[PDB]
Order: C-alpha cells, then structure tokens, then sequence
C-alpha cells in the first residue's frame, strides 16, 4: 500500500465518475 | 512556403504524397537540384530510393506531412531554435504556465493565432527578429505538422510533444514503499514538486500539473477539456475550505 | 551482428529511467555513443551530435515525437531475423479499425477497458498458434511479462486500447481523408455512403459490435487525443442512447443519418 | 459543410455531455 496506490485509486475513481 | 509545396503535391488532399503525386514530387526535385539536367525514369527512381531511405520513417512508400517537414524544415537554423533549451522541461507545472498563458481565450485548445503569439514571444526570448512572413510560415507549418486529427487546433498533448515535456515524475513512486515513514517521504516529495511557489498550497498551474500527471497514471495522454473537467472534480472533492487551492492537508485527507 | 538479448541490453542502458522512451539527454548520450562507434578517430561536437541525430531521427523516428521507443531503435540497429517484435506485423497492413476492435473485444474478453497479464497471455498463445509454433508454459509466462513491461506506459500492469493499437501497428484514422469543403448534397451523400460502407464490414446495412466500436473510436479521435478502453465503452453507450431508436443494439444507416442531420 | 463537419459536431457534443 505505497502512496502511489492512493493516487492511482483517486485517478481511477475520478475517471469513473 | 512549406504548406504550399505540401498542398501542391498532395493533389487529392488525402494526407499522403503517394503513387504519381510522389513521382511528380521527385521529378520536381530533380529540376530544383539540377535545372540543366534532363528528367529520366532511371533518375526519378534513383533520387526516390535515396530520399525515401532517408525520410520514409513509417516505411509505407508514401510521404506524410512530418516526413516532408523533416526533408525541408530542419535545414532552417531559426526553425530548429524553436526546439532548443539547455534545461529539460520535466516539471508539468512549468508546462501548464505556458499552456494557460497561450490558451488566451481558455478554449482548452491552442489556435493558429495563439500559436503565432507563442512563437513571437519565443523569438523575443532568444533576442531574434524573424520577418513577419517567416513567422506566419512557421506558425502554419507547425499547425499542419502537429495538428494530428486536423481540427485546426493543438491539444494539450500536442504542445507537450512540441516542448519535449518529460512526464515520468509520479512513475518513480513504488507500490512496495508501504511503511508510514515511506508514505510520508513520498507524499512530501510529491507535494514539494507541484508546490513550485512554496506556499504549502497548489494554486493555478500547480493544480493543473498535479491533475495531468495524476490522471495519466491510469489513462492515455488527456485533453485540454479533460484537464478542466478533472481539475474541477479534484476541487469539488478536496477543496474543503473552498479557496480554489489544494492545501497539503486537503490532499493528504483526499488520499489517506 | 547483434541479437535480441544484446539489443535489449543497449535499450535498457539508454532508457536509463525505464519509462519506455530514449528522450532528452538519454538521446544525446545515445547519439554521442554512435559517433564514437562510427568515427572513433573523430572528436564529438554539438554540431556533429545534431547532424547524426537529424539523419537517424529522420529515417527512424516513425512516431515523429523526437524520442526513440523500443520498435524505432529495433528498426535502426536490430537485423529483421532477430526482431522478436516483428511477430506482431502481418503481410497486410491493419488499416481497418473494425478488424482492430475485433482483436480488442476478443482479448479484453470481459470488456473491463484494459488487457490484463492473463488476457495478454491468451493473445500471445493464439499468436504462436497462428505461426504454428508451440511455446512451453514457463516461456509463455516469460514472454507475457516481457511484453507487459515493454508496452505498459503508465506502469499499472495493464494494456490500454492505444497500447494494443501500437503493438498491432494500427494505421491512421480513415475519417481524416474527408473534407469540410465537400459541401454539395451529392458530395455529402458520396462521403456518408463511403463512410458507412467502410464500418459496415459484414454488409448488413447496420453497424454491429466491433463495427460500432471502430466508428466510435475514429469519430471521437477527430476532436480529442487517443481514447481509453473505458472511454470507448462510455461513448459507445452514448451513441446508442442517442441514435439506436429501435433499441436493437445496432446502428442502422437511417439511425446514423438522423443523428448527424 | 461536408459530412465530416456533422461527425466532428457530434464528437464535440458527446465529449461535452
Ligand atoms: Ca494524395
Ligand atoms: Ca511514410
Ligand atoms: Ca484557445
Ligand atoms: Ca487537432
Ligand atoms: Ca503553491
Ligand atoms: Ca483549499
Ligand atoms: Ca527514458
Ligand atoms: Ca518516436
Ligand atoms: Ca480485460
Ligand atoms: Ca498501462
Ligand atoms: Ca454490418
Ligand atoms: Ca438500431
Ligand atoms: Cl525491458
């Protein structure tokens, strides 16, 4: 669970909204 | 004019100098180089092999606008000056400052007129004076070369390619770096990179840089319109104090 | 002279940051190296770096971005016989986006909008069967890993739509040949007919399945940069919501003419 | 304008929805 994991997740969530 | 030569030989306007257009092109070349010399099929075929080996980068036996551009424009010292700085452009905030300044109507796209302003300022920065017709020529050439989908506009990723933007900053961070201490070091290195004004908040092109880089972790190169959409999306969900800026506390909250 | 492994070592040396591109200083360093190899007696100068760079980039920068990616270096220095990457180029160029989307839909089998390691493994397995080669399972895992590392640009362990496009050398957007000047009712009819005929590969008078996909990719890419797998499914659903009046999941010629005006 | 103009317009509208 590196900080890059949180960035990827935020990007994916915003790209699915 | 580079454009006039392109338009003359791409007779049917299909995006390729191919078949007879290409033999006509190489017949024209022989006359330019050797006006005194008679055109023969052998010499058309000889100059064609030669130039297609040097310039047919896509290996399809046709010339497209970029391949013709390579043939004529890099022979011009002032055109090559457009693509020279000493320092690599590896910070997306510096790129976004140029994007936001020259997208002067905020359309999410760079028009011919806006690109002309960018080239004019670029020549002033190198204390070069270019004749107005050469400035128009370079602007038209750049539009035709770098406008990939032919809508008469440069998108965000087109300007990135023109300015040789290096986009590996978030790709250095690793899934392995799982320890609370490592997560803090990376978050701080990330915030420090985009926080170019060192105010502890991401303002203006600092938000833009962060959004472009973050979105491009999971999707292909984004558009100007995409940038404005995802920027407003980041603000809606992270700008808790509604000041239009992303404070370090807000981003840490939004991420975890 | 050079073989697959040694080609890789040269690629890995100069793609220092492992981002998939020889760019900026990596590229000047590459062409500095080249001058010494060709002309050992000669002194390296900025003019000569810039002259050998222009020369080789004009011949081999096929994507016209001022960077080298692995295929462009392979074209420059790797003899064809040793080009493992040439496994993905057929005798016929792939110039119909519907034929591309049939491959995308087959291997993105769940329509997740991405090709995973496991899905890429299926693609390589079938590709070896098409060349009547049998590859042992451990070697197939190796090849899959190598291919994922080579073509995965944003390092999420997945291939997007434009990654498969690059792997299969998908040609230019068919719709870019059509002109705004072609304003006459007769010209508008000839272009509409030529356009529908192109995507209507099954010749049923409707766009079905990968025919819709090809049309949506090509149409969206007239106004925006290369779209994602997820974007393709979003804009596909958007086209059906607004044009599939009879709700049969197909775009009849009449439906598209209506939606366009 | 040509039929390509209608395609571009539909793309732009769908890209803004
Ligand atoms: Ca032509
Ligand atoms: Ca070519
Ligand atoms: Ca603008
Ligand atoms: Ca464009
Ligand atoms: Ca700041
Ligand atoms: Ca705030
Ligand atoms: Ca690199
Ligand atoms: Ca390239
Ligand atoms: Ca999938
Ligand atoms: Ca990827
Ligand atoms: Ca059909
Ligand atoms: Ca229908
Ligand atoms: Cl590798």
């Amino acid at each position: 669970s590196g900080i890059i994991g949180n960035l990827r997740h935020m990007a994916l969530d915003m790209g699915n909204e | 004019g580079f454009l006039q030569i392109w338009q003359h030989f791409d007779a049917d306007d299909n995006g390729y100098i191919e078949g007879k257009e290409l033999d006509d092109f190489f017949r024209h070349m022989l006359k330019k180089l050797q006006p005194k010399d008679k055109i023969t099929d052998e010499r058309v075929q000889q100059i064609k092999k030669s130039f297609m080996s040097a310039y047919d980068a896509t290996f399809d036996g046709r010339l497209q606008i970029e391949e013709l551009a390579n043939m004529i424009l890099p022979q011009e010292e002032n055109f090559l000056l457009i693509f020279r700085r000493e320092a690599p452009l590896d910070n997306s905030v510096e790129f976004m400052k140029i994007w936001r300044k020259y997208d002067a109507d905020s359309s999410g796209y760079i028009s011919a007129a806006e690109l002309k302003n960018f080239l004019k300022d670029l020549f002033l920065q190198h204390k070069k004076k270019i004749p107005p017709n050469k400035l128009d020529e370079y602007t038209d050439a750049m539009m035709k070369i770098f406008d990939k989908n032919k809508d008469g506009r440069l998108d965000l990723n087109d300007l990135a390619r023109i300015l040789a933007l290096q986009e590996n900053f978030l790709l250095q961070f690793k899934m392995d770096a799982s320890s609370q201490v490592e997560r803090k070091r990376d978050f701080e290195k990330i915030f420090a990179h985009y926080d170019v004004s060192r105010t502890g908040a991401l303002e203006g092109p600092e938000v833009d840089g962060f959004v472009k880089d973050m979105m491009e972790l999971v999707r292909p190169s984004i558009s100007g319109g995409d940038l404005d959409k995802f920027r407003e999306c980041l603000l809606t969900h992270c700008d808790m104090n509604k000041d239009g800026k992303i404070q370090k506390s807000e981003l840490a909250l939004c991420l975890g």
